[PDB]
């Protein structure tokens, strides 16, 4: 297929085509166009606090060490031996001052360098040129108030760059609140469809959540309750949808600050975030300082998902076009109490988690529509995101981004695609810049 | 029985639990062990899931299922949350899964799931101290099949208190679960083990 | 590779590539020029009589929806979400005025039609073409006594003229004996095997009885029991093969109405096919009648078959080129009383079901056939269907079609894939008939 | 115990089946029901399905497995034959599947196959009318190995009805199985369960 | 029982092994096997190796698993080698194998794997000559699951020979099993069955 | 992907491209240009000694028939019926005079020819050439001391030139000790690694087995027990590597008779392999007869690895890029007591074995080192194999081949490699005489 020519995404992100999905020459063309080029999340700062301290993570199909240096900083590399390429790490976390392969006993450093080689002297004598052996590194590894990103492609944009206009929706949660901490380890499983199925719904599906949680929603007595089984509808203005040049884009409900967590935490939740709330008008301003406490279902383009208040935190790692590793982390804010904090963290994994009521609903959902993607009749229909299309601003004097001033829209959608649409038929970042001259423009044409 | 100096590979909470099984075995305990575990996977497999709370779950319980992180075999100075909880689950938590499982909008329960629950390896021992506690550990391979080919094994093993209720019924008032598969490939762990 | 010019299928049918059995990019082409293009069984009228009933069948790899329509017609539609492709429908069959998306509760009529969107004016005004958002509806749609086939491709001849020649042979039963019912529901049973597999076994293939079903007609009694392990010899005409312009075939053994059934059903049978018989020479004929009460293993083309009076209705759904799902159903006559039609129906799936003893001996043929397929050097050999050559007819003052005067050959071989080759290099419906024009010349070259 | 009102994804005859070993449990009964399903899956795995029909199955016999079509939860119109029977053989039915496994042309047999049971949650409980019939309820896990890579698992919950026959000996006049997977992923379902 | 002339599938050995359980049935001796394996596969399980070796394995037993090489059912010429050990281990070999697992640098066990074994249809009986000899027979499913991902499951039936060692305890003296799947499909066969 | 282009390997095989352990395009072509090229092992006259002896072996991905001849020769062919391609034979070894086909009853020889037919006359008549079916024959099948090789090409070099500079090294063992026998059946199980990771892991990889081996080497006692955890280096000359212009090569570890084997058998086999030394002394010369007594790990190109002493022997059969079946055999010599070579037998399978505690040892390592192979930022990544460059020899006055006199080293991964380059950018037998025309020269290059 000729990702240069091929419209895999219509103008201003209206339709995708159904493949996209379920297409393995496309999902391995992604490898490179959109993981190999993008921002990925790795961990978080709470996570490898001390020196020594390392995770695995996935980016794209790849695995890496992400270390924490002596001094403070946090680098990333391939956990792949230098020598004969075996699996370097076979952890999921710990603290080390190095890594040595299991195979023929090379020893690496935190730092990626080649420390060690078994009988160096005797075998290699003075042949071996270690400094040119260290693990292959992630070219950048930036930060969101403690949320590490890494990214493969030296060329990218600063990860606060790259953010654009959804940055300004999570300042207050992230920065505001006095910071958050990644409550892990995280669960993890796979589930039968693409990436982008899950990455699409949480960047922008608020239409389906009063229908496909029915079930959840009237069971958990949670805080949106009253849209069972699309019962009821969210009020005039209960929220907006955002997106951005790079992709990333988010919902907001707003007040939703104890958001899908069941009666059980209601209370203390809305309590709390209304305290915070009520110091952050000061700070930041009413608007911000209610952003904070509102619920935001967020894509970090392109695999990065979470739900503030809720406090879920999602990486959906690309296995192939029907397959997809799914992290689950819980997200606190580092002021909360150790207790509701730990709560917090279960009732996350309760509801979203590897047995989360709420994800389980979803299931179907994603993994069929990623599945039909790869059926004959299906492969060159329309996925539609049409929705509210021609009432999007731009430019707004209190929102900023591209903006659907309405909670339930797929404002959302047509950013992620847009961007999507542009890696995809773009060789490097300059293309991409080129190929996104008028993003904004596209995105509201009809308005 | 188990020195863990020696036995490198054992965990601490490991040899406790296995010591409460080896000094006193009552064979009429097992049986009855054997009974309630027997009875409870047929309720749960025919998704009898309100008689399931209402005749084996205690209103103290905690059902507990988690997911330990993968770390050194020698690792010492990494300590972080070592695990976290698919469940975590009081009774009324249970409930609202168990209503969650029953609402007619539960568009994944149609069609209809199968559940069969193979039980084995039962054990049971009264505790030491609370002479009204019994302690009981077996495993479950848990099959569901649903909507034609989806097929999802689970394997467990469940280290179990169980306490006479009212009614003089003997209740799950604490299951444990150490999950044994780190990433689950069964799309999700929404059964219960 | 080039399927306009690669010699899939020799001249006359006379040998195929081993590869065509085990080729995934074939396959792949196979879903365009095979099962796009023709005609495949949906299901029975027996199965939804009535209006609202539906079933869902496969058609090649896609998943339709088949509906009784309030006049009384079928329509058939992708079970694909028209908004993000979410597979609409989750069970085998039911009754229903529409269906609804459980992702975001978009509501289809049993006509396909977009009869509801959650929220409609309020998210989408009036923005949503409804008309325009229908499911993919399958183009054609008709039926053979009450069989009911479907054909994505609109181009495609009516089902009547598809079944050319095999028609004939198939009215005795399907429409003279006062008609047919399917008893469901169907077994379901995957395969490691290609849908070729089993069609050409089931087209042509009665050679392999005595051998592959030694174990089976020994232990079973049946008519056919005396060619158990190749003893005996079918008697001299003890029946035919026939084959047609567009690929449906059928064997023809004389006479043995009660088919694969165990000695226990034989009597009954017999006399029930005997007396049907009688009263059908009148009408018919008695060339005719016979014909009724003889064994037709017959496909239609290209993956549905069936055996006539043993009753076995089967669908080959292909998955992948060594992988299909079979479907077995169970044919009665309608105006057998319901006893013996309830106990045709066990012993069709005793014999040929998800445990049919007999189906279970063809196993490993289809398997390792269709397995070796792909294995290097086996993918450039010759698999030969040359049996009979030189001496089939076409023509016949009695029967029609191309025929091999003789119960065992490979007539039905050959006709099976010159129709094969003739798609799988055409790109669309006329170039088939160009491809088509010398189709019964070419199989009796020598004669 | 169960009410089908309240515990909606309950079948009446799910809920039937289980009132009848939750009332009496008969403690020698179920170890005589172990005894004979061990026996039973002993003389299965070996082959030995001769002495099977001879010893383990009554003259009586109804072995029926069912697959059931997947239709909604809340169907209530639709009315057309609900499953198609895998199995549902007599006692002579049995035995034309038993020479079958043993003709020496069965050409699928060759190699031998490999069959491993795995039989648990044995419930037995006297029929209420019938003192003289047995309700035996059990899990199988049937694990089949042939030609060296392939290995087909089959998972189910056995109904059935035993009864002393000629010489006082237990035997299967009962065996009842609702398949729990809809599409076979098993190349067949060519097993006894 | 078995006529193997009639039951043409059945291997004398097979026939012999049924016989055995088939006269007496000693409900009490059934009981023990079940508490004997149950104990084996909860140290197993805990990989409490030692343990396992201490209390579970006699000094002079026999730890045997073949894998037989696929021939014809028919073939009565050709005679080499119809199996391979895949274990045939003396009490000082498992003991090698044990150090090995529990050296600190054997890699492949950091991360810390996850067994969990399901022990079903203990039979036993005593043997006719050797009184102090226990004949015990019975299932496994055993549950690997490491490294995140990676699950094996093997399945095979145990021939054990029990015995009284030293301190009374029974301990095991000799294991057989024929291993169904001629070609492991689980990485390796690494693991005690 | 461009074959006659692509450099995989580089010059002097110095380092590889990580995807060929990954690559399933290149998988396909290396059935074309390595397995159906060169010659592969098939049995031994011990598993095959009485006329209608047969066993199954894998060639690539094919299965052929191995049969002894009435006249004492072997010949092999394709496990296919010539007919409608169903698997031949299903068991792994036996005695027969012929196959006879399960599908149709077609009848072959041991010696390929279709012999029979089911009523050949009343079906065929005379028109079937059965002259023309026979089984399709493996062109060449050669034996080297009793081991018994097949290749399908008929222009490779016969077996012995194949083998070249390695022949030396085997022949004190496989010739000169009086023989050997394989001792079957063999273990097979299946791992997720590429066949080349266990290829060149035999090949030339003494310098994992301190490491890798550790666990086991301290366990078993055996004599190599000094190396666990790289506590001790082999002394000076310890042993060395050699290669050689087809691929294969080895490893010598001086005098480890007894090899792998645990301290149960150590005294035994040292005191055999010594009392054979020294009649060979005067036979062979003390060098040769040394050799025979050392440790050899060698790969005979491509899939056939060996640890003669310690007498496993291996056969890695290729399924895809990260999918082997491993074969394993004991290899014994003839004149050893029953009960050793019953023990040694044991002692294989127990250390190398399905479940052997040493190949236990390998896995994840061969296992990772091929997956990451498919991981995108590893594909262009370069396994290195420069262990030992520039001190390896050609034309040696007493060790034949490109020889590395050093015991650890990768010289026989440059060799291995080298072979492969040549092959896979080869369309033929002669193309890879012409790029091999250098061969040694590259392998020495800055000696
Ligand atoms: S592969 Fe890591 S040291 Fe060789
Ligand atoms: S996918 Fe069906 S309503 Fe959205
Ligand atoms: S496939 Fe072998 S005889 Fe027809
Ligand atoms: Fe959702
Ligand atoms: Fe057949
Ligand atoms: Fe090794």
């Amino acid at each position: 297929m000729n990702y240069n020519n091929k419209i895999l995404v219509s103008e201003s992100g209206l339709s995708q085509k159904h493949l996209i999905h379920g297409d393995e020459e496309l999902f391995q063309h992604e490898l490179k166009t959109i993981f190999a080029r993008n921002w990925l999340f790795l961990t978080h700062d709470s996570l490898i606090p001390a020196p020594g301290d390392y995770v695995t993570a996935k980016m794209g199909i790849d695995e890496v060490i992400v270390s924490r240096q002596n001094d403070g900083s946090i680098r990333a590399f391939l956990n792949v031996c230098r020598h004969r390429g075996k699996t370097l790490v076979s952890v999921e976390a710990g603290n080390a001052k190095g890594f040595v392969c299991s195979y023929h006993g090379w020893g690496f450093g935190s730092n990626g360098e080649l420390q060690s080689v078994p009988f160096e002297k005797d075998l290699y004598g003075e042949s071996l040129n270690k400094k040119c052996l260290g693990l292959k590194e992630v070219a950048r590894v930036e930060s969101f108030h403690g949320f590490i990103y890494g990214c493969f492609d030296q060329e990218a944009p600063p990860l606060m760059d790259y953010l654009g206009d959804a940055a300004w929706y999570l300042e207050p949660m992230f920065k505001h609140s006095g910071g958050l901490e990644l409550v892990g380890p995280p669960g993890k499983v796979v589930i039968k469809a693409n990436w982008k199925a899950p990455a699409e719904n949480f960047v922008g599906d608020a239409y389906h959540v009063g229908w496909t949680h029915a079930s959840s929603l009237r069971s958990g007595e949670s805080i949106f309750s009253s849209l069972a089984g699309n019962a009821a509808l969210p009020p005039e203005g209960a929220g907006l949808q955002m997106t951005s040049k790079y992709g990333s884009g988010m919902g907001v409900l707003w007040d939703g600050y104890s958001g899908v967590h069941s009666a059980d935490l209601v209370p203390e939740l809305m309590a709390f975030g209304g305290a915070k709330q009520e110091r952050l008008n000061k700070e930041i301003g009413d608007v911000r300082a209610r952003i904070y406490r509102s619920h935001l279902n967020c894509t970090v383009f392109p695999n990065n998902s979470m739900l503030t208040c809720s406090g879920v935190f999602k990486v959906w790692n690309p296995i192939d076009a029907n397959t997809t590793e799914v992290w689950t982390y819980a997200i606190v804010e580092k002021d909360m109490p150790e207790d509701l904090k730990r709560r917090l963290a279960d009732s996350v994994q309760r509801t979203f988690g590897p047995a989360g009521f709420w994800e389980s609903d979803d299931n179907d959902n994603m993994e069929t529509a990623s599945q039909n993607g790869k059926k004959y009749q299906s492969r060159d229909s329309d996925l539609l995101s049409n929705l509210g299309f021609g009432e999007d601003v731009y430019g707004d004097a209190v929102y900023p981004g591209v903006v659907g001033k309405s909670a339930i829209g797929e404002t959302s959608y047509r950013g992620f695609y847009r961007a999507y649409q542009a890696h995809v038929s773009s060789s490097n970042w300059a293309e991409f810049e080129h190929a996104s001259s008028t993003w904004h423009t596209e995105l509201t044409k009809t308005t | 029985m188990i020195n863990i100096q020696e036995d490198k590979l054992v965990s601490a909470h490991d040899a406790e639990e296995i010591l409460r099984f080896f000094n006193c075995h009552d064979s009429a305990l097992q049986q009855e062990a054997t009974t309630l575990l027997t009875q409870e996977a047929h309720l749960l497999d025919i998704q009898a899931y309100r008689a399931w709370l209402e005749h084996c779950v205690g209103s103290e319980v905690q059902y507990q299922v988690i997911s330990r992180e993968l770390r050194a075999a020698s690792e010492r100075r990494y300590k972080l949350n070592e695990a976290m909880n698919v469940y975590n689950e009081n009774f009324q938590q249970l409930k609202v899964r168990v209503e969650h499982q029953l609402d007619p909008q539960n568009w994944g329960n149609s069609p209809k799931l199968r559940f069969t629950r193979f039980i084995t390896n039962v054990q049971a021992a009264m505790d030491v101290n609370d002479k009204e506690l019994l302690h009981i550990r077996s495993n479950v391979i848990l099959h569901r099949a649903r909507r034609g080919n989806q097929v999802d094994v689970f394997y467990a093993a469940r280290e179990d208190k169980w306490k006479r209720g009212e009614g003089g019924v003997r209740k799950l008032v604490q299951r444990f679960v150490d999950y044994p598969e780190r990433i689950l490939q069964t799309h999700n762990l929404m059964v219960f083990l």
